[PDB]
């Protein structure tokens, strides 16, 4: 079907310099045995465009401190020690874009819209070099669809033939990533058979997906647990 | 410090009244959720893509599919739904989002707020600027005055923005000031305080109410 | 229970004379009937309407046509419709034709606070003639507005007291983006449950969107073309 | 009539394996039931469902489910549903891989007509979207009413657009602006067309 023997094989499919789109949140929903398989391949030269940078130990953040990334796309970074000093070297670009932008942007990619208006960031540095537009007598900003060469994604289930479930919060970009990937691979805890999944259950049609692969239930990172008792 | 925080904190409670759809930002205002009376029922949306946060979960019954903003492991309400991020934005975009109740690192006198950023100390923006712009009513909850005793109610700001005109109704430890057409206007005032405390502690200018 | 209300005809009472109203349906799949035959029977006139089609003559939107409450429609089919085809031919209706995947667009884009945004759809045809052309990447793009109404009149399959809603099959559609777009937005739906009887990872419209909630037929479900093996 | 029989069974040839395509209204929709066995592929229907499967047996026929055309229908194994907004993410992305679509007209530069006749008028539906988004366009359209133009005179659906044209009569393709014919007698066809049109 669409489904790869293993993760391996899959990072075959990224090549220095390429734009990777990576789904999750935190650590949460995010492809993390798709990322150590990159790590492992050593490819180089990544503009890399997810909502955060993992942790500095965990998820993007792997490729961070190998080396990997040119350029970073994201709403937000966290506490990377490894990352404030290659940005403060000129080693590495970085984009930080709103996170409702970010959304926005790789949908509007994923579905073929160029450009879009917003109000978020005007009057800000965000604004500067977009174009403006007044609309019913307020300011918007023009925003950009991003589009990637590979993009990287974690599902709950996957069918052979590419469709997606989600669960819970691990949700987040995954299926707006899904759409905007020029190759979408999508790692997931369970490979059912194409129609174990109720048609309206799924969340992103196998369309826009064109690989598949098994990946791990047992060991999500929590990244702060916080409970009562 | 702990008082200055608990009275921040309850005076924002009171602007959660019953059927919000209600945002909660990082830091302080997250405090806000626990001190929610129960007359008041209303829905906390996380823009990770969740409507209708809920309390820690019990020990052990932790997920990690399921987290707040803040990256924390949390828990679902009675009639909670999950949705992916452009949803998330185009809710909170498209202004269906009643509150938002933000922290703050400076305001000014048009209520411009700016509270991602300080040059020279770099993390991120997250869902700030779109919030800003997208939630109908905009609250920000801040200490009125830094640890060097500098003020942060002010004429400009001094830090990169999150959003140009976009507060509503500030509240500090000391003074409640509220937004209407870029002017600041002193609205209400916490136990300790006077107009003159207030003065005295704002580089911003502001009309002091009719009534206080 | 607390969204629901008692019927159709209370619902209508919130629909005023000149406002644009958003419908969800394709053809006449997923149209909330008894919504509109209440408009039809409450009488508001000089009508806005914005939904894919027009039903037919005899059924869905048409039926206020005919009754002649609509000023202006903004749609993308007429097809098998003979009142709507004629009075557009004649002038006596104002319509403003959308090609599909612009009009699911504005709509959208209504709901979630985007004024205008770009697209390749219509360029070189009438239908792009007096908006922004916009070059991005060499070719060229129109300009399309965010669509907003008064009212949004949604059909959905199951709806719990609180507003969320599960479509059916194709009977999906536009109902998820109209909701979005309407100032006040009524659901029906042909189930009601309890808020807490929805799976979360199942709604396709969070309650968020949904104002009031009133119960609709599922037998009174018509059928265009009966096409069987 | 047998006309339009030569022109589906030619039209099921430009389908390969994998593909995700989109049959529009009328003539193209006919196809459907032609695909090989060997050739497994989904097709979309604009209102929202990923694997448009055959007509449903009597008595089984759902109102909920239905295609772009208003037909009852059936979906396949594996089909999903989703909203209109996204039908045209899909659609207006690119990631269909092949429309289908029939034509009043279709000009030399390969311009599409297919939505309106000025005082007839159907409208546009799906169509613009999808010869806009679609990678491969392609058209079957009986060949005179002639309809194969110089330059269009009804309201175009698209501006050189279309990839191949297949006709009762013979099939044209488009390179950058001028049309040839890779596919059949000969003589007939300069007398009949109205365009202008090379081959080798």
């Amino acid at each position: 079907g669409k489904v790869l023997s293993s993760s391996k094989e899959a990072a075959k499919l990224i090549h220095d310099g390429d734009t990777l789109i990576a789904g999750g949140f935190g650590l949460c929903g995010i492809p993390e045995q798709l990322i150590l398989s990159i790590r492992d391949q050593g490819v180089k030269d990544l503009t890399v465009v997810s909502n955060n940078c993992g942790v500095d130990d965990w998820g993007l953040g792997l490729l961070l401190a190998n080396k990997q990334i040119k350029k970073m796309i994201a709403s937000y970074v966290g506490e990377n020690k490894i990352f404030e000093r290659q940005f403060l070297s000129g080693e590495l670009e970085v984009e930080l874009v709103p996170q409702g932008t970010l959304a926005e942007r790789i949908r509007a990619g994923g579905a073929g819209i160029p450009g879009f208006y917003t109000a978020t960031g005007v009057g800000t540095s965000i604004a500067e070099g977009k174009e403006h537009k007044t609309f019913g007598g307020r300011t918007y900003v023009l925003e950009r669809g991003i589009t990637g060469d590979v993009a990287i994604v974690k599902a709950w289930k996957a069918d052979t033939m590419g469709n997606l479930i989600f669960r819970k919060t691990a949700r987040n970009f995954n299926p707006i990533a899904a759409m905007a990937g020029k190759i979408t691979i999508a790692e997931a805890e369970e490979i059912v058979e194409a129609g174990e999944l109720d048609p309206d259950h799924i969340h992103t049609p196998g369309i826009y997906v064109q690989h598949v692969v098994l990946g791990a239930s047992q060991e999500k990172r929590i990244e702060k647990r916080t409970v009562q008792q | 410090m702990k008082e200055a925080r608990k009275r921040m904190v309850k005076r924002a409670v009171q602007e959660i009244k019953d059927g919000m759809n209600v945002n909660l930002g990082i830091g302080m205002p997250t405090l806000v959720a626990n001190e929610i009376p129960d007359g008041v029922h209303v829905m906390l949306q996380s823009e990770n893509g969740l409507l209708g946060i809920g309390p820690y979960p019990l020990e052990g019954t932790e997920d990690a599919d399921l987290i707040n903003a803040g990256k924390e492991t949390i828990t679902e309400v009675t009639g909670a739904s999950y949705f992916d991020s452009a949803e998330s934005f185009a809710m909170i975009r498209g202004g269906h989002i009643d509150l938002a109740i933000l922290g703050g690192m400076e305001v000014s006198e048009q209520g411009d707020l700016a509270n991602w950023m300080i040059p020279g100390k770099v993390k991120g923006m997250g869902g700030a600027m779109d919030l800003v712009n997208g939630a109908k009513r905009i609250v920000v909850i801040m200490e009125h005055v830094n640890k060097h005793g500098e003020s942060k109610v002010k004429k400009t700001c001094s830090l990169p923005l999150t959003g140009q005109k976009v507060v509503h109704r500030l509240i500090t430890d000391l003074a409640v000031f509220d937004f209407v057409n870029g002017r600041m206007t002193l609205t209400e005032l916490q136990d300790g305080v006077t107009i003159e405390e207030v003065y005295e502690k704002t580089e911003a200018d502001f009309a002091v109410s009719q009534s206080v």
